């Protein structure tokens, strides 16, 4: 039972270097490692990591190498120079996640009962994508289903504390997306809000085109479960009508008189303003 | 706006009291909750400070 | 410099009173045998 | 047993103390005075839920 | 054959690293070590820093365990990258960055081993607000006495970065040790994911806040501003020739005629504006 | 048209030995900085008895 | 004992002393605990060593009793209702008492 | 059947599916509320029910087909719009 | 960068802060003040506080490292800290005291009236009284009546007992009669009730003591 | 291994105080020598039930 995890900003970070270690021999496309933690509460907390040697064949994909030795001493380490940290679980990238997953964390449930994994995602980090973690529970599948492992997701977040965001504040130094924003600065939010909007949709567009056009096997779970999305959109009616032109002008009234006119009376107070200190300094040049 | 915020960054001044002191580029100063202090001046400012 | 309250056998845990400061439970150094370190005597205090 | 004893001692070790003292009144919604027992005033906040 | 002005480069994961351990441990003056690679003469790079268990005695050379560093450095070799250490660090909490009796004496055991062993001073209760008190040193010997000491040659970017700063020029510099400057070994794709990552909200971006605080709010502002405006009137109609810029300079107080004006007009804008053009939106795109 | 200063008298007990003495003395200097000066009691029926 | 709470004994003679503000001192503070434990029971015992009444000069000691008496007076019949509180004075003497006590 | 655009049906189109009588309709209704496969509420100064509704099933793939055209009606108004706002305000955005 | 430069000036003064008090004032954006620390300082102020709150004497509000004049306190916001606001508040209204119809009109007329239908006496020109002896036999709805003006009143209410303000060191009693009389000065129109004050009232000729 | 952790970590010179008194929610409230007055919520390598004021 997990409410979410918060990612400290030092292990992805930490998971973007040791990427880049491998990179120069890089022929993996994936790296493995003990993700450290400290739970408190039925939400998660997630501040050091470290890596471990993997390698993962393309053919049977089911031959793999989690190192225990290497990470008994190394966690006996870091244990020994901060006793306040412990295991949580461990991450992996390569967002299309290879299936070998099961075997993966049920190995290392014996290191932690609750055991949990975050994917990274280095290379694609641009539209809406932070991280995604996972929880392990296992059904058979459902109630008249042969039996399956089904990863489930528990949402994520990336956390914040004291002397980090001094060194997150101090490393931007460019354009920050600074303190609470202008007028363009909510625009802005209010674009690229919608740009993943359709974005999303795509993904549901291009799923229900291949499991409906005839391909894959159909989930039943998920198809009556996007039903009552479609059945929950509100319409337009007379009360809608009646009350939005009710609130619309309400706010417009604000707008209107006791903004647009003190500006302009304020900007009319800078005409005499200058015009009497123009000519007077022009008439007593001489 | 930088201006100030820059000479916020700064350690304060103590303050010390000299009803008189010796000559020679050096005055003897007791300051509040402490010793006398046998100090040097800045060089914005005279001997005649007495 | 200091003062000595007492000590103890085999060990030493001397206590000692700067007594402007505090009093302290603290240690000889290496330069020192521990027969002449007796009660009430100056004895020379590090900073540290 | 002796392992529990010692694990205790692992979770004594790494607290930190604290300073006592007294609210003289309150100013805002998270703004406090409060006063040391031996030392100065101060302005200071809550946790999450005092 | 000497010394220039030099540059040292730290990675964006060895900073968090710095002072993360540093704010750990705020009473207690923690003790790490620094791993990177002398790439050339005058400049120095680390990519990478691992602590230390704390000994009773504190930031000396006893605190450094020749046990743990070659295990750490075993377990380094094949995992990541491994490289030689370049220096060490440590906590000054109570002040913000000079090289103690002790410190100086574990600089002269590690410049003897190694080449030259940068030093960093972090002082994590002083670097809170928007700037880190992070500096670097080395060691300056005393058989240039009769030569110039920080022995600088053909570049001007030795006036930039800092000024000697008084509280550490009472210590050993400039006779003991000098300074040494950093910047960033910083990258785009670790720029970006940091930015991005830390300040984000997607479906937050056409939400509401809906109305029952929002056209409450549009009374909070507009009732002050009627008595605002009320003080506005006073000062435009007085109007007198009482030295008039000499009346505008003796009574500025951040204070009525267009301070303490339009401010409120501009939040009036953009609260009412996003709040009705987002409004107008979700009937557009919701059916 | 004068330096007027107002003191009623019993205000100068403060709590300690010494500081409700010397302050008499820190007042007619304060007194004699400006020099043209008027000096007001009020109730020397308080400190002033016998 | 009967459904007890924090219960209290004053010998009503140890309550004074030779500082002039300490007796009142000890009442407002005897009070404030019982305000602070809110069953409560008030023992005074020998109320007439402070209890008294009041007169033209006794100017040494007379006045500090008589400033101990109207803090006791009207620190329970203040202006803050003494709630859940309750008071048992105990004399043997009682001829002369405060009419107001 | 019909997809909530006109969703208050009237009681007499019950009393003709499930060819119940008309004084039943209103415990009919009222037990499957309870149940909850349904939450909708029951007006009865026009007898009619409105519908609410919340206990979705299998939707036979032909019909994941008028699915898929409801979801690019819905795709293209997202779009359209989002340029129009995009371009009209392209100055001041930056 | 004008929007940079005005956020870190506010976020240099939500800190824990140290309070010290306002000594001197040198010039332009430069005093001394002294430190509840002892210590005594001279530092630089901002350019924010309206200078016109240092007059010579202000709990004022210090950081801690670069120890500069960061906020001014409000005046008085503790010193004796004597505001009896809603429990405690009075238990008691003013129609529960029976027969004494001259009196509760008389104490009417000096404390609940003028505050406001002030304009009464402006318009007669009288200058509403000030203060007000209640004497009697005990028992007979002295402080009863106390209480029933202190519901209905709209001020800042201080109760005073005529004993806590004689206590033990020299020159201290006074001094609580300095902190009552400027709390009530820097509040709103507010009522002190002192009760029982023949301990400190009778005239005395002179002390052999 | 953790004896000897806690053996590095206990470790002279030590500041003198006394005790005030002692609380549970285990507690105790302790003035030093040097005059000042400190909190700790977990008291350490002793039992409180050992310890008096
Ligand atoms: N007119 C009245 N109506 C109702 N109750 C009254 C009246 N007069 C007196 N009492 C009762 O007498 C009690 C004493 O009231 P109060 O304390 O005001 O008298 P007092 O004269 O102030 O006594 P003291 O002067 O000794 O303080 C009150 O609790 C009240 O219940
Ligand atoms: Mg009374
Ligand atoms: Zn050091």
């Amino acid at each position: 039972a997990v409410q979410k995890v918060v990612v400290h900003p030092l292990v992805l970070l930490s998971v973007v270097d040791h990427f880049n270690r491998i990179g120069k021999v890089g022929n993996q496309k994936r790296v493995v490692g003990v993700l450290l933690g400290s739970w408190q509460k039925k939400v998660l907390d997630v501040s050091n990591s470290f890596a471990v040697p993997f390698d993962e064949d393309d053919k049977d994909d089911s031959v793999w190498f989690l190192d225990h030795d290497y990470l008994e001493n190394m966690y006996g380490m870091f244990k020994k120079v901060n006793a306040r940290e412990r295991i949580v679980g461990w991450y992996h990238t390569g967002p299309k996640l290879h299936k070998n997953d099961i075997a993966i964390n049920e190995l290392m449930k014996r290191y932690c009962p609750n055991s949990v994994l975050v994917i990274i995602d280095v290379k694609p980090k641009d539209l809406g994508l932070p991280t995604e973690a996972y929880i392990s529970v296992e059904e058979v599948h459902d109630d008249g289903t042969p039996t399956s492992k089904t990863f489930e997701h528990v949402t994520s977040e990336i956390g914040a504390e004291e002397a980090e965001e001094v060194g997150v504040e101090h490393l931007l130094r460019d354009i920050k997306d600074t303190t609470v924003g202008t007028l363009s600065q909510r625009i802005t939010n209010q674009v690229h809000g919608l740009k993943g909007l359709n974005s999303k949709l795509l993904d549901i567009r291009s799923y229900l085109e291949k499991v409906a056009t005839g391909k894959l096997p159909i989930n039943h779970q998920i198809i009556y479960q996007l039903q009552d999305v479609f059945n929950l959109l509100p319409d337009v009616s007379l009360q809608e009508f009646v009350k939005a032109f009710y609130l619309k002008t309400n706010d417009q009234m604000v707008v209107v008189y006791l903004a647009s006119l003190i500006r302009s009376v304020v900007a009319l107070h800078n005409l005499i303003n200058n015009k009497i200190a123009n000519r007077d300094a022009e008439k007593k040049e001489g | 706006l930088r201006e100030e915020l820059q000479l916020l960054q700064e350690q304060g001044s103590y303050v010390g009291e000299v009803v008189r002191a010796m000559d020679k580029k050096k005055v003897l100063v007791k300051v509040h909750p402490e010793g006398k202090f046998v100090v040097d001046v800045d060089k914005n400012i005279d001997i005649n400070d007495v | 410099c200091t003062k000595i309250i007492n000590a103890d056998s085999e060990d030493p845990k001397y206590i000692i009173n700067v007594k402007q400061f505090a009093k302290f439970v603290v240690d000889l150094s290496d330069q020192v045998a521990p027969t002449d370190i007796e009660e009430g005597m100056r004895v020379g205090v590090d900073r540290n | 047993k002796q392992y529990e004893k010692s694990e205790n001692d692992l979770k004594a070790l790494q607290s930190v103390g604290q300073i006592v003292g007294e609210v003289l009144k309150q100013l805002t919604e998270e703004k406090f005075i409060v006063k040391a027992t031996n030392g100065p005033r101060y302005v200071v906040g809550c946790r999450r839920q005092l | 054959a000497v010394d220039t002005a030099e540059q040292v480069y730290i990675s964006s994961l060895a900073l968090l690293k710095m002072l993360k351990h540093g704010r750990a441990g705020v009473p207690m003056e923690v003790m790490g070590l620094m791993l990177g690679e002398f790439v050339d003469d005058y400049t120095v790079r680390v990519i990478d820093v691992f602590a230390m268990p704390q000994s009773g005695t504190g930031v000396s050379v006893e605190a450094v365990d020749p046990v743990f560093q070659a295990k750490m450095l075993d377990m380094l070799k094949q995992t990541g990258r491994p490289e030689m250490v370049v220096g060490w660090y440590h906590s000054h909490p109570g002040f913000g960055c000079w090289l103690s009796g002790v410190d100086i004496n574990t600089q002269q055991s590690f410049e003897a081993l190694s080449e030259r062993a940068v030093a960093v001073v972090v002082d994590p209760i002083q670097s809170v607000k928007g700037k880190v008190v992070i500096d670097a040193f080395r060691l300056i010997n005393a058989n240039m006495m009769v030569l110039g000491h920080e022995p600088r040659q053909t570049t001007s970017n030795l006036g930039h970065l800092n000024k000697p700063s008084i509280q550490a020029l009472i210590h050993g510099l400039n006779r003991h040790y000098y300074s040494i400057t950093i910047n960033y070994r910083k990258n785009e794709l670790e720029q970006k994911m940091l930015l991005n990552l830390h300040k984000k909200s997607w479906m937050e971006g056409l939400t509401l806040q809906d109305y029952s605080e929002h056209c409450k709010h549009n009374e909070s502002v507009v009732k002050e501003m009627l008595e605002l405006a009320k003080n506005y009137n006073k000062a435009v109609e007085e109007e007198d020739k009482m030295t008039p810029e000499q009346l505008a300079i003796k009574n500025v107080g951040k204070q009525d005629p267009k301070r303490h004006l339009e401010e409120h007009v501009d939040v009036l804008m953009t609260s009412n504006i996003v709040q009705c053009l987002a409004a107008m939106l979700d009937t557009v795109v919701f059916k | 048209d004068c330096t007027f200063i107002r003191v009623s008298g019993s205000e100068l007990v403060q709590k300690f030995i010494g500081e409700g003495a010397r302050m008499v003395r820190e007042l007619f200097v304060m007194a004699r900085e400006h020099a043209p000066s008027i000096i007001f009691m009020d109730e020397i029926d308080s400190i002033g008895s016998s | 004992s009967q459904l007890d709470c924090n219960f209290l004994k004053v010998v009503s003679s140890s309550i004074v002393d030779k500082y002039i503000g300490e007796s009142a001192r000890l009442i407002r503070e005897m009070f404030n605990y019982a305000r602070d434990h809110q069953p409560c029971i008030i023992f005074m015992d020998e109320i007439d060593a402070i209890g008294g009444r009041r007169f033209s000069e006794g100017t040494s000691a007379d006045r500090e009793i008589q400033r101990t008496l109207m803090e006791l007076l009207n620190q329970m019949d203040g202006f803050d209702t003494l709630h859940r509180v309750k008071m048992i004075m105990a004399t043997n003497r009682p001829d002369t008492l405060d009419p107001a006590l | 059947t019909r997809p909530a655009n006109h969703r208050q049906l009237t009681f007499e189109e019950i009393a003709k599916s499930a060819k119940i009588t008309v004084n039943e309709v209103e415990l009919l209704v009222m037990k499957a509320l309870s149940v909850g496969l349904v939450k909708g509420s029951i007006d009865e100064v026009d007898k009619r029910v409105h519908m609410t509704w919340v206990q979705p099933r299998v939707l036979d793939l032909q019909q994941i087909k008028g699915m898929k055209d409801r979801l690019e009606f819905w795709c293209t108004d997202v779009k359209s719009m989002e340029m129009l706002v995009e371009h009209q305000a392209h100055d001041i955005l930056t | 960068e004008f929007l940079h430069a005005q956020e870190e000036v506010k976020r240099i003064q939500s800190i824990p802060l140290v309070i010290g008090q306002f000594l001197e004032a040198v010039d332009q954006n430069t005093a001394i003040v002294g430190s509840t620390t002892g210590s005594n300082y001279y530092v630089r102020i901002l350019s924010t506080i309206d200078r016109e709150l240092l007059k010579p004497n202000a709990s004022v509000a210090l950081h801690k490292h670069s120890n500069a004049l960061v906020d001014v306190l409000p005046p008085e916001a503790d010193s004796s800290i004597m505001m009896l606001t809603s429990d405690q508040k009075p238990d008691v209204m003013y129609a529960d005291i029976g027969g004494m119809d001259i009196q509760k009109q008389e104490v009417r007329e000096a404390v609940e009236l003028p505050l406001t239908h002030f304009e009464l006496y402006k318009q007669i020109g009288i200058d509403p009284p000030r203060g007000v002896l209640m004497y009697g036999p005990p028992g007979c709805g002295k402080t009863m009546l106390a209480k029933a003006v202190a519901h209905h009143t709209t001020a800042a209410f201080i109760r005073v007992v005529g004993s806590e303000f004689v206590q033990k060191y020299l020159g201290e009693g006074p001094r609580m009669v300095r902190d009552v009389f400027r709390l009530a000065k820097e509040n709103a129109p507010a009522i002190i009730f002192i009760d029982e004050i023949d301990a400190i009232a009778t005239k005395r000729f002179d002390a052999q003591t | 291994e953790n004896s000897e952790k806690i053996k590095v970590n206990k470790t002279l010179p030590y500041l003198v105080s006394n005790v005030i008194e002692l609380l549970d929610v285990k507690c105790a409230v302790i003035k030093t020598s040097t005059r000042q007055t400190y909190f700790l919520p977990v008291i350490g390598l002793v039992d409180a039930e050992k310890l008096k004021p």
